[PDB]
This record gives C-alpha cells, structure tokens and sequence, in this order.
RNA sequence: GAUUAACCCAAGUCAAUAGAAGCCGGCGUAAAGAGUGUUUUAGAUCACCCCCUCCCCAAUAAAGCUAAAACUCACCUGAGUUGUAAAAAACUCCAGUUGACACAAAAUAGACUACGAAAGUGGCUUUAACAUAUCUGAACACACAAUAGCUAAGACCCAAACUGGGAUUAGAUACCCCACUAUGCUUAGCCCUAAACCUCAACAGUUAAAUCAACAAAACUGCUCGCCAGAACACUACGAGCCACAGCUUAAAACUCAAA
RNA sequence: AUAUACCGCCAUCUUCAGCAAACCCUGAUGAAGGCUACAAAGUAAGCGCAAGUACCCACGUAAAGACGUUAGGUCAAGGUGUAGCCC
C-alpha cells in the first residue's frame, strides 16, 4: 500500500503543518527513468593476488608460478566475456524485467491525465 | 507544374508526328522506328558530352517523360469518389482496408529470387507520397499475409508487391582450352595489380618451367617473396612441378608485377582443374584483382591522408 | 578502403578445403554453402600456402621493417635465423653426448620459445585519481601479450648500446639468452611484473 | 562557402535561367560552355588570343543589343568563320533587329578579320529554370 | 547652431514656479497576515433554532529510572594506532578482546501524521495536567517565545566558534586533517531575536456563474482585526522604553535615481 | 582613408543537417510552441544533405556542403559607395 497523502502537503484547509515539501509535484509522468549504468570494480584481485604472492616467494620466476599464473590467467578471460554477454543481454533485457525504452512507449498509450478534457 | 490530359494528349500527337520525321531524316521506314532507333539518331544528330545522361537531348514518348498525376478526385457536385478519401491517403488506406479484410477472410475459412519493393516503388503503385512508417506497416501485414494459408487469390495480390533481384553468380570463368601448332593444351588469361598488366600462358602438360619475359622466374624474381607468390596458386591445389608457364609483364614495381602474373597464372589455371577446386581458389583470395591502387594527392594537405602540421598556437 | 563491406576475408588454408563432407557439422556446412555467394578479398601478397609459413615470424619480420622496406626486413630475420642455428650446431658439436639431447638446433623453436618467456602477464595502465596519474595492474589480453614480447625484442636489439653489431647477431644473442630466462628483456619483463606488485595496494583504482 | 558563380537561395521569387542555376563543378555534367574553339585542346595555339575575343563579343553585344539579350551568347568557331548564337526578347522592332544585326555582323568581321554571322533566336520572356 | 520651409497659438507667446486634478485598491512570490495567545469599551450575525470525531498516539511541569554506543580503570595479548583523493602533524601509560562503568544523547517503531497558542514535542514509569456552551478583538497591557548570547554555581562522554599545529595555495585570516576552549547539559536569573515562512490572519460559508495575468498550494463570498502605498537612503539617525550598555523594539528626513 | 559602406572570391563551424516561404492549430488570441506509428496538430514549396556525376566499381577519394556564426580575410586582383589629393 502507497503512503497516505491525505493531509500531508500546505494546503489551504488542511490546519496541521506540512508534512512532506516536495519540491516536484507528485504527479506521475509519462516515462520512466533510463536504466542507470552500475559503477564498476576492480575484478579478479583475489586471483591476481595469489599469482603475485607466488613471485615474491620464487623470485618473480614464471615457470614456479604456472598454476596461479594460469589461473589468474582465465579468470581474466572469463571477466573479458563476461562484459561481453552482459551487454547483450542489458540490450535484450533477457534479465531485465522491462526495458526502459519498451515500458516508455506503454506509458506513452495510458498517459497520466492530470487536467480535465 | 501540373499537366493535364488535354496536355499529355496533345505532347503524344507531337511525338507521333516527329517520330516520322526523325525516321525521314534518317532514311529509315517510320513504320518499324523503335525506341532504340530514336534515341541513336537523336545522339548523332545533337552530340552531347555531358557526363550525366539525364542532361543530354532526349526525344522521348511523353509517358514516359511527364510525371505521374493523379487525377482530379470529386465530381462537379464536389463529392469524392473515393470513400476514404478526407484521410488524405486514400490510395494507401484502401490497400491497407484490403489486405486487412483479406486477412479476416481466411481466419473464417480457417526469398532468393524476390523482395519487397522499395517505398519508392510503393510511392508510384499508390501515386501518393509515404512515410516511412507507412511503409514498414503495410509489409509487416504483407509478411502477416504469407505466414497464413493464402490461397492462389492471395497470392497474385502479394506477387504484385514483390519484385525480381537478378541475384549475380560468383561461380569464376573458365577460359577455353586452347591449342598450339604442336597441338599441346594450354589456357590464357590477365591479370592486374597496382599499375602492373600481366598475360599468362598455361600449359596443361609441363614440368614446371616459368618464363617471365623470357626469363627464368627465379633470374626475373630474385626477391624471395616474388617467388612465393608465383608458388602460391600452383601450391594451393597441389600442382607444383606439372604446368609449363610463359608470362608478360609490363608496368609497376617488382612486388606489383609478382602480384599481376599470380593473378594471371590463377585464373589461367583454373581451366586445368576441377570446380570445386576453382572454388576453394576464389575463397583463398587467388582469383580477385586487388582494386588496392594508389590513392591521390589532395591540395593543401602533404600526402593522400596526411595533413600538414597543426602549427603550434 | 577499397573494398565493400561485403568483401570477406580470403581463408587459405590447404586443410580447410580437403576436409571430407562427412566430417562437416550441420553448423560447418552452412558456412561453406554461405560462402560460395561471398565476394572474396584477394590474398595478399605476404601469406601463401607454404608449409614453411610461420605467422610470428612474419609478424616480427613487420615490427622490424623500417619505411617499407621488406626485403631488408626480411633479410634480417633469415639471418638471425641462421644466426641462431649456426650457434646451436657449434654448440651441439662441442657437447657430450648426454649433453647433446638437451640442446635444441632448430631456431623456430628458440624463436618462438624466446618471445613466449617475454611475454607479460600482467602490465600496467595510467589512471586519473584526485589530480595525480597513478600506475594501476591490469590484466592483458594475450594479444598485448605477445606484442609486447616482439616490441621490447626489437627495441632492445635497437638501442645504441650495441656498438657496430650488426641485426642479425644482435637479434640472435638476444633470442638464445631469453630462450634461456637470461638478458635484459626478460629483466624488462620481470621489472614490469615487479612494478605492478609493489603497485598492487591500486588494483582497486581500476573500475573495469 | 562557395561562392563563385552561385546564385543564392532567396525567398522563393527569384527567376533565373538554366544557365544561371548550375554553380561551376556542373560544367560538362549537366551544363555545356559558352564558347567552342580549339584553342584549349591539347597541342593547339591562341589560347589567350581567342580568350581576348570572346570577352569582347560578350560585351560588344550586350551594349549593342541592351535589354534585349535573354541569355548568355553562344560563340562557335570553324576555320575562320565566327557564329555569335544569341536569345534575344520580341520588343524591339524587326526593323531595329535587323539594323543591329548587318551594323554587328559588319562591324564585327572587319574588327577581327573574319567572316562573322550573327544568330537570333527569339523568345517571348526570359525562359525560367526555376525560382530560387 | 545657422538657414529654408512648415506647425501651434496669436497681441500675445510660454520658460520657471505654484495650484487645480488622488482613500470602497491590496497583503503566497511585486510594499503588506505584524513569532504566539488572551481583554475592556466595542463591532459582527457566523450565537436560540439545527445536527456527526468526547477517550488513546511525540503538549506541558515535576520526580524517578536505563537499553544501545562512549569515556575511564583493570587483566591478558599485539607493535603500532589515528588521519584519506593523497599526505603530514598528532598519540604510542597506544591498540584489540573481556569485565566494571553517565548531571551526555535518545536506533528501529515512524510507509504513523498525533499533541501544543506559537516556539516546540518521537527512550521508560508515575503524579499533576491540556482556557472559553457565539464570533472578532490590545503595538496603550499581560503571559510566552528555537538557536546563539549574558550573570552565578555545578557536571563533562562526545561535538565544537575561537586559537594553535599539519597540509593546500601566488596568498588561504578558508574549504581538508589533528588538538583543545567558550558553548551545547543541570540549577537560579537575564536576554526577547530567526527564511520565528506552511512568507498563505481569525470566524462563517460556497464550488455556480466570468474558472483563471504568470508562477505557486484551484477560484471565491460574508464579517472583523492587523498591515501596506516607487526604489534606495534604512534591520539606519534622532527621540522614547527596556535587568538589555558593540543590545532589542518603535522608526524618519535630506541629498540621489527613472526606475526598482 | 574607410573590408565597420560594398560587389567579387573566400576562411570558419562543416570530420555539421539543418534553413524556410505560405497556411493551419495550441497557449483565455502573451513573449512563444506544435511530437508519441497499437500515433495525441501539424501540412509544408524551395534550399542543403541525400541521390546523381568525375576518378579504377555499387567501395574509396574527390567534388558538393544550405541558412546563419566570427561587422572573420581581402578597397594592394579588378570594380566600386562615401570622404580626401589635383604644381
Ligand atoms: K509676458
Ligand atoms: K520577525
Ligand atoms: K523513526
Ligand atoms: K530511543
Ligand atoms: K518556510
Ligand atoms: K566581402
Ligand atoms: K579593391
Ligand atoms: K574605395
Ligand atoms: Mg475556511
Ligand atoms: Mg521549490
Ligand atoms: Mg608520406
Ligand atoms: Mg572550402
Ligand atoms: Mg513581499
Ligand atoms: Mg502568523
Ligand atoms: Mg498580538
Ligand atoms: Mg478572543
Ligand atoms: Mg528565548
Ligand atoms: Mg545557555
Ligand atoms: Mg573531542
Ligand atoms: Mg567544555
Ligand atoms: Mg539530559
Ligand atoms: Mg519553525
Ligand atoms: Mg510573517
Ligand atoms: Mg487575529
Ligand atoms: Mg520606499
Ligand atoms: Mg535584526
Ligand atoms: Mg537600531
Ligand atoms: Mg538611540
Ligand atoms: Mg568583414
Ligand atoms: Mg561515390
Ligand atoms: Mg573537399
Ligand atoms: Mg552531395
Ligand atoms: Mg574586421
């Protein structure tokens, strides 16, 4: 259930003082906000940190390291793909439960009619 | 500049009448002058030059010169004779009211060679003017329209929509298999690449000798690469050391004459091999001229591409 | 370029074409029917199909062409490939015959050996961080990889501290040292590895 | 922006002819030139002198015939003869007309030493390409 | 400016000055609802008729109490802790675990919208307790009034003007880091100010007509009090009052401008 | 003398795609604004882009590139308004 509004905003008849002080009138527009880009981190540290700890102890010899070296190795191509089938699939929204641009033109046919015709 | 019909019928009486006069000038029969006699008689007669043919003098039957023009669409009473016509689009919308009821219809009762014509060609079927919108939605219920069991009547009417491609073969000719006095076997063919023109002559039956303006290759090509690439077509199919080759080359660097006679020999030899084998030639690049040419100069710039120094501000 | 979209790549490849029908996948035969409607770009004039072809030497044979000069280039890479050979077989022959097995005398082998124990596994980019650049470890893809590997081959045999030495013994002294973990490229290699783990505290700065 | 022999876009009322509605790079695609000689042809002399010529007759008949010249001359030259093909309006008087054309074509051949003839087509107005 | 012509009035003309010519309009944002409530003399018709939100939720005062988190002390361990875009300075009887341990502040509930005149009031308990059986009404009074501040005596975890140090900077009297005081708390008296603004007065009533400058929180009626009348000078000067002495309230004029 | 009077020929954004006559409608008939294709007030001549053409292709490169912007450059290409010089 939605928040009541009854009462809450500086209105002429309501005698209690405000509650909420929107400064956009609520009011429901006709689009929804566009899908918002995550922040990205540093990936496969923990693999890139085992293969680092292994150098310090051999001298920074490969072929004592190999194991961890290929370890860090592929898990740098699985994050290199990975953003590969993300982006397809935020294009698609194969996981999305809509797309922006798809739940825009919906609105587009039931507009929110804030005036009288 | 609109034309009525008193206009067009009058441009056909003129054409018809100097139709017989063009044919009288040039001592032709005026009963059996075609179209294509016209237009070689106006060429002769008014020699133009000029680079684009739609500037050049044309004597042309009027249908095919004027646009077309819709007709007027109310009577004297001012009622239109369409019933869809205050949509503005009347053409457009009665073929959509038809496909749509013909779509009904069979709910009751219930690709190499061809496209979609273009919404140019919809524009002129229709004589209106089409957005493009307008057209995606009338082949999107054309599309809707072959998904259904259409019948023959539904399919004469969708055929008129659809135009023939000429699709274009990649399958590579073969040269003839010609022969010499001696009577051995052997095919001919060119090749260019940059400014280099080369002329090969392959012979069925060799031992693997190449003259290259009468010289041995390896004496004509003492850079190792030229050679490899007079290798490379021969290797390819497995036919080192079984054709006798005599080639020209004129024009171009050493790289570039190289490049010529690999293109000849290639070409030339594919009369001496299977089509499958021709085939797997045209997909490992042997059988394509480089159209890789040297690109010109620009003024005010140092190079093809490269630009004078920014200066520094 | 001089080529439409629509002009593919050529794929020569003697093996490719000789593979039977059957062996073909449903997947493998629509590619080789799709084909045959193609336009074909035409080979160029480097890569044929000799057995003898080697991508990487002709790879490293390009890093080392100055102002497009091919034959030099190439004259230079069969020299050091001689180079090196020659100086195995007088190894090999000097050795005992249990030593013998353990010393390679075909110089693609060593050439290909060599780069790939120059090769970097990890390296090193610039980032923007509250007004100062800092040097943050970042995987590389196996192309940066191998590229690196050839560029720091080739300049080292170009700096000044080689006196009078010509390419071909240069580039070979080098290939049969890194062949063996020894000389200043893999040093190079290991300084890279070294700087990017005393930087490994800003592995975080990176945001991809 | 270029500008050279470019008339400009205005409100839509401006009538200009063929001639004045391609700026140059149409030359020899969709419009011809206004002189042929042989002056400019490879291995060929007089270049400047025929040059010379044609801007004179330009100006000649335009201060010759004033306000009646529709369009710009067409100078053709064979051998030694010179035909000056010019569109010309009906408002002049024939009489008037051909006055200037014996005055022009006299005039003219003892000027530069050659046969000259003159060519008038006649138009009712100044014929319109289009309005820019 | 001269000159030509024209225009107005005309024995006048018209430069300066003065006078004639002004209150039924407004107060969310243009000036204006005075921080809040309550009289008298009065005014109103909203008082009889004739009617529907009494109690409880975070009013207020007093006393008592404490769950979380701190501080301090102690034992045992560790060599560092703090600081961040990144550093330095700072601490090293420091830090981590555990235990004992507030005159400080009051997660969640709270997506609730209540109480109080306003200011304000959201941990627990108890006592006392929230005017008016018409309405409006005191700037001539009375009683209140966040924060900051003053006087005196206390408490002191944490925060923190000022000040000192560190860093940044051309400079940095700042912004960033550390330390610490007045101060924020209690008691007893002062001070009486806020964008004390929900910038929208109280009471009664209406949603139809003309809906209506714009924006904001749709447009209005009745009645009453308060307030406003170009900008700036001016939250100023002078006078007066006041526990206020660099204060508060009330509050102008001259010169200046054609705007604000 | 004046490019700050101009014609002429150009730079520049432009490695842009917009400019816009004439109408129509919205805003109470204010400055202004005018789109949603499962469409909701726009219709738009013309100009530019585009298309065509040149060069070796349909690619590329040329060419083209409007209205405006910088009183941008040029009175010393030539012409020219205004002012000035004329033993
Ligand atoms: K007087
Ligand atoms: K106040
Ligand atoms: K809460
Ligand atoms: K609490
Ligand atoms: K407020
Ligand atoms: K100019
Ligand atoms: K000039
Ligand atoms: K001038
Ligand atoms: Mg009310
Ligand atoms: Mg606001
Ligand atoms: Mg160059
Ligand atoms: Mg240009
Ligand atoms: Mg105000
Ligand atoms: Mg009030
Ligand atoms: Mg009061
Ligand atoms: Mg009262
Ligand atoms: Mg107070
Ligand atoms: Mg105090
Ligand atoms: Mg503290
Ligand atoms: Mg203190
Ligand atoms: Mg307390
Ligand atoms: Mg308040
Ligand atoms: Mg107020
Ligand atoms: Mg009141
Ligand atoms: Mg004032
Ligand atoms: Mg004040
Ligand atoms: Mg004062
Ligand atoms: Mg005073
Ligand atoms: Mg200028
Ligand atoms: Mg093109
Ligand atoms: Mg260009
Ligand atoms: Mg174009
Ligand atoms: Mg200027």
């Amino acid at each position: 259930a939605t928040p009541s509004l009854r009462g809450r905003l500086a209105r002429f008849g309501n005698p209690r003082k405000p509650v909420l002080k929107p400064n956009k009138p609520l009011i429901l527009a006709n689009r929804v906000g566009e899908r918002r880009r995550e922040k990205g981190e540093a990936t496969c540290i923990t693999e890139m940190s085992v293969m680092m700890a292994c150098w310090k102890q051999n001298e920074f010899r490969d072929d004592a390291c190999r194991k961890e070296i290929q370890g860090f190795l592929d898990c740098a191509a699985r994050a290199q793909e990975a953003r590969k089938m993300r982006s397809i699939q935020e294009t698609l929204g194969e996981s999305g439960s809509l797309l922006p641009n798809k739940l825009n033109k919906l609105l587009q046919r039931f507009p929110n009619k804030p005036y009288l015709s | 500049e609109t034309y009525t019909e008193d206009f067009i019928k009058k441009q056909i009486e003129e054409f018809n009448i100097g139709k017989r006069h063009l044919a009288n000038m040039m001592g032709e029969d005026p009963e059996t002058f075609t179209q294509e006699d016209i237009d070689r008689a106006i060429a002769y007669l008014f020699p133009s030059g000029l680079f684009e043919k739609r500037a050049r003098p044309v004597m042309k039957h009027p249908e095919q010169i004027f646009p077309r023009q819709r007709a007027i669409q109310w009577g004297e009473d001012g009622r239109p004779f369409h019933y869809l016509f205050y949509t503005g689009k009347q053409s457009y919308y009665s073929l959509m009211h038809d496909v749509y009821g013909m779509l009904l219809n069979l709910e009751k009762h219930q690709v190499i060679g061809s496209r979609w014509l273009i919404k140019e060609e919809l524009e002129e079927m229709l004589v209106e003017k089409l957005s493009d919108l307008d057209y995606m939605q009338f082949i999107r219920l054309l599309e809707k329209l072959l998904t259904s069991q259409c019948g023959a009547a539904e399919e004469e009417f969708v055929q008129r929509f659809r135009r023939s491609v000429t699709l274009e073969s990649k399958k590579q000719l073969i040269e003839p298999v010609q022969y010499d006095e001696q009577g051995m076997a052997f095919s001919k063919s060119e090749g260019k690449r940059k400014t280099a023109k080369a002329e090969a002559i392959v012979y069925k039956h060799g031992s693997g000798r190449i003259k290259v303006n009468g010289i041995d290759y390896q004496l004509y090509f003492p850079i190792t690469q030229d050679r490899e690439q007079l290798m490379f077509p021969f290797h390819f199919v497995d036919r080192l050391g079984k054709h006798d080759v005599t080639c020209t080359v004129s024009g171009g660097g050493r790289s570039a004459q190289a490049g010529a006679i690999r293109l000849a020999m290639a070409k030339a030899l594919c009369s001496f091999v299977t089509e499958d084998e021709v085939e797997w030639m045209r997909q490992a690049g042997l059988l394509t001229t480089d159209p890789r040419v040297r690109e010109r100069k620009k003024p005010g710039q140092e190079g093809a591409r490269r630009k004078f120094t920014w200066k520094k501000r | 370029s001089r080529y439409s979209p629509e002009f593919k790549d050529p794929l020569i490849d003697k093996e490719y074409y000789r593979k039977p029908v059957e062996e073909l996948t449903e997947e493998e035969k629509y590619v080789r029917e799709l084909k045959k409607t193609q336009l074909i770009k035409a080979a160029p004039a480097g890569k044929t199909s000799s057995v003898f072809e080697d991508p990487v030497i002709s790879k490293f044979t390009n890093m080392m062409m100055i102002g497009g000069n091919k034959v030099l280039a190439r004259s230079l890479m069969i020299q050091t490939l001689e180079a090196v050979k020659r100086k195995q077989f007088e190894k090999y022959h000097a050795a005992s015959a249990e030593e013998q097995a353990t010393i390679e005398r075909n110089p693609y082998t060593i050439f290909h050996q060599a780069l790939k124990n120059c090769e970097p596994m990890i390296g090193l980019v610039p980032i923007l961080k509250g007004g100062r650049f800092y040097q943050v470890p970042v995987p590389l893809p196996d192309r940066r990889r191998r590229f690196l590997a050839m560029k720091w081959m080739i300049t080292e045999c170009r700096d000044k501290k080689h006196q009078r030495t010509l390419m071909p013994e240069k580039l070979s002294h080098k290939l049969l040292e890194a062949f063996h973990n020894q000389g200043p490229v893999i040093k190079r290699k290991h300084d890279l590895h070294k700087m990017a783990e005393a930087n490994r505290a800003l592995a975080h700065y990176r945001w991809w | 922006k270029n500008r050279a022999a470019r008339v400009r876009v205005s409100k839509g009322d401006k009538p200009v002819t063929y001639e004045e509605a391609h700026a140059p790079h149409y030359i020899a695609h969709r419009k011809g030139w206004l002189s042929l000689h042989t002056g400019n042809l490879d291995g060929e002399d007089h270049a400047a002198e025929r040059t010379v010529e044609d801007v004179f007759l330009r100006k000649f008949m335009w201060g010759t015939f004033p306000g009646c010249l529709a369009d710009q001359l067409v100078l053709k030259r064979r051998g030694n003869q010179l035909e000056i093909c010019a569109v010309v309006l009906r408002q002049l008087s024939p009489h008037k007309y051909y006055f200037l054309v014996g005055y022009s074509e006299t005039l003219l051949s003892y000027f530069y030493k050659c046969p000259v003839r003159l060519h008038l087509q006649t138009v009712p107005s100044k014929v319109v390409y289009k309005y820019l």
